[PDB]
RNA sequence: GGCGACUUUCUGGUCUGUAACUGACGCUGAUGUGCGAAAGCGUGGGGAUCAAACAGGAUUAGAUACCCUGGUAGUCCACGCCGUAAACGAUGAGUGCUAAGUGUUAGGGGGCCCCUUAGUGCUGCAGCUAACGCAUUAAGCACUCCGCCUGGGGAGU
RNA sequence: GGAGGUGACACAUGAUAUA
RNA sequence: UACAA
């Protein structure tokens, strides 16, 4: 859980956390103490609308089959980073993680 | 049409000669839905054929139709400033259409007084490789072989 | 090594079936080698050691 | 009576010309699309080329020619048609298109 | 600006490494002086191809065009002149500093890879921008010098 | 997938403001 | 629409 992505794509901000690059296992352990489907656009920023679908899911079969299945993560961070913890590989941006775990 | 080909309608064989081609001929003869007149003309014409030739009317009629049906036709085409008459091969179902259409159309232009007389003489003529309908087929091949260089268009 | 225009056997390997110089992306030669190759082949063509167009 | 020969094909975008000779270069019989009464766009069709090599070959074989070589030229579409028909006239088949090594200036492009 | 077959002769510049040497001898640059595609001009040669003008043939209501058949200057050489182009990266020169990734050209060092110079491309942060975009080859951050701009037309008259 | 290089018959016209 | 022709 400490072998990151290839060198030809490693973000420069993971140099402290980092052939291929190997993660900082020693630093992740100290960081770990400090700390499945598509993410709908506006899951957090549009709860005034999603909750209606969440409520309508609780309350047709064609909708529910996709609704149950529903209710890489750049959409989610913006929904949270704009509101003012997560595994952060070398290719991922660390500057936008409050509790970054530098483990693969 | 743009979507695709449309299914065609079958016809019944005629009660006298057990022939679907004869039924299709009656429909070409028929005007304004008057089928009884068309049937009367066709069966009277076939009696004239059978006795002016000595043979079966149907047998003469298949010979006559084979001499009218074309094998090659010409199609209009626009090719960048020059209309080209592209020669194409007539499909088997269109061959029968043109054979029957030309036979009736050129029987209508003849000088005999009754249509049964005109149709019977067209059939007898076309069975001897003559007449207006056979000439029209000849002029269609004469237009096609004059353009067989243009067969490379589509 | 420096390519000699007299060494026709080495040069023939880099010409095609019509006597054309083969591109280096085909033969895998490097850029500086291909430049030396081209001068030697043109020298050898002039001395009739290699054909212009066969 | 000559048996060994060479067949020259000159296919352009306006006309196809075929000349048959020995290896000594002295011609024996020639035809073209124009020699068959074809005019204009008819003179360039691949079909119209084959009617010309067939005519040319029949005249060369009349002299008694059996084996002929092929030299093809020009970008005219009547190339396969005029070459396959060479083997289709009882003749035994055993590119000379001029390319310059950057010589003379070509004419201006047509602004049609 | 430009430079493309090969050979010889004459000759300019750049790059890398080294750290012998000199010891700030540098940068920029008004005026000035030179070089400067193509067309063009003068004198004299040359003249294959192509081709302004021009002629004929087409097309068209007309066709002083586009297309076709020809064709002169010119296109080529030498020596003078001309000094202009969307002469463009539409981006003046010099110097330093500021994430990365990835091709390529010419080198160097070390163990095909790693490091490093100098060019030449693409992508892309920070920053900048009206936006497009630029982004260690800046259009970022700074200092020096030069050139230039101040609504459009009239008029580069 | 997106860029940069490379190459590739005939058809005339429609006043001013207000829109 | 008010015009122009
Ligand atoms: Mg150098
Ligand atoms: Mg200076
Ligand atoms: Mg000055
Ligand atoms: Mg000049
Ligand atoms: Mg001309
Ligand atoms: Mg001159
Ligand atoms: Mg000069
Ligand atoms: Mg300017
Ligand atoms: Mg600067
Ligand atoms: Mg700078
Ligand atoms: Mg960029
Ligand atoms: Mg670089």
């Amino acid at each position: 859980v400490h072998f990151g992505h290839q060198t030809r794509r490693w973000n420069p901000k993971m140099k402290k956390y980092i052939g291929i690059y190997i993660i900082d296992l020693q630093k992740t352990v100290k960081k770990v103490d400090e700390a499945n489907q598509r993410w709908l656009g506006g899951l957090l920023t549009n709860y005034k609308t999603i909750s209606k679908r969440i409520k309508r899911i609780s309350e047709l079969k064609k909708e529910y089959d996709r609704l149950i299945k529903f209710l890489k993560e750049r959409n989610a961070i913006a929904e949270a980073r704009k509101l003012n913890v997560g595994i952060v590989d070398t290719n991922c941006d660390p500057d936008e993680i409050d509790y970054v775990i530098p483990a693969n | 049409p743009r979507k695709g080909s449309v299914p065609k309608r079958d016809v019944l064989p005629d009660p006298i000669h057990n022939s679907k081609l004869v039924t299709k001929l009656i429909n070409k003869i028929m005007l304004d839905g008057k089928r009884g007149t068309a049937q009367r003309i066709l069966y009277s014409a076939f009696d004239l054929v059978e006795q002016r030739s000595g043979r079966d009317a149907l047998e003469v009629f298949e010979e006559a139709i084979n001499n009218i049906m074309p094998v090659l036709e010409v199609k209009a085409r626009r090719v960048g400033g020059s209309n080209y008459q592209v020669p194409v091969e007539v499909r088997p179902e269109r061959r029968t259409t043109l054979g029957l259409r030309w036979l009736v159309n050129y029987a209508r232009l003849r000088g005999e007084k009754t249509m049964e007389d005109r149709l019977a003489n067209e059939i007898l003529d076309a069975a001897n490789n003559t007449g207006g309908a056979v000439k029209k087929r000849e002029d269609t091949h004469k237009m096609a072989e004059a353009n067989k260089a243009f067969a490379h268009y589509r | 090594t420096h390519i000699d225009y007299k060494d026709t056997e080495l040069l023939k390997r880099f010409i095609s079936e019509r006597g054309k110089i083969l591109p280096r992306r085909v033969t895998g030669t490097s850029a500086k080698y291909q430049r030396m190759l081209t001068t030697a082949i043109k020298r050898s063509r002039h001395m009739a050691l290699l054909p212009y167009v066969k | 009576n000559i048996e060994n020969g060479v067949a020259h094909i000159r296919s352009t975008f306006n006309n196809t010309i075929v000349t048959i000779t020995d290896e000594f270069g002295n011609a024996l019989s020639w035809s073209s699309a124009g020699a068959l009464g074809f005019k204009g766009s008819k003179k360039s069709t691949p079909f119209a080329a084959q009617m010309a090599s067939e005519t040319a070959s029949k005249s060369a074989m009349e002299h008694g020619l059996k084996t002929v070589e092929v030299t093809v030229k020009g970008p005219g579409p009547g190339r396969e048609s005029a070459i396959r028909a060479l083997q289709s006239a009882g003749l035994e088949v055993t590119d000379v298109t001029p390319v310059p090594h950057n010589g003379c200036r070509p004419p201006k492009r047509r602004r049609v």
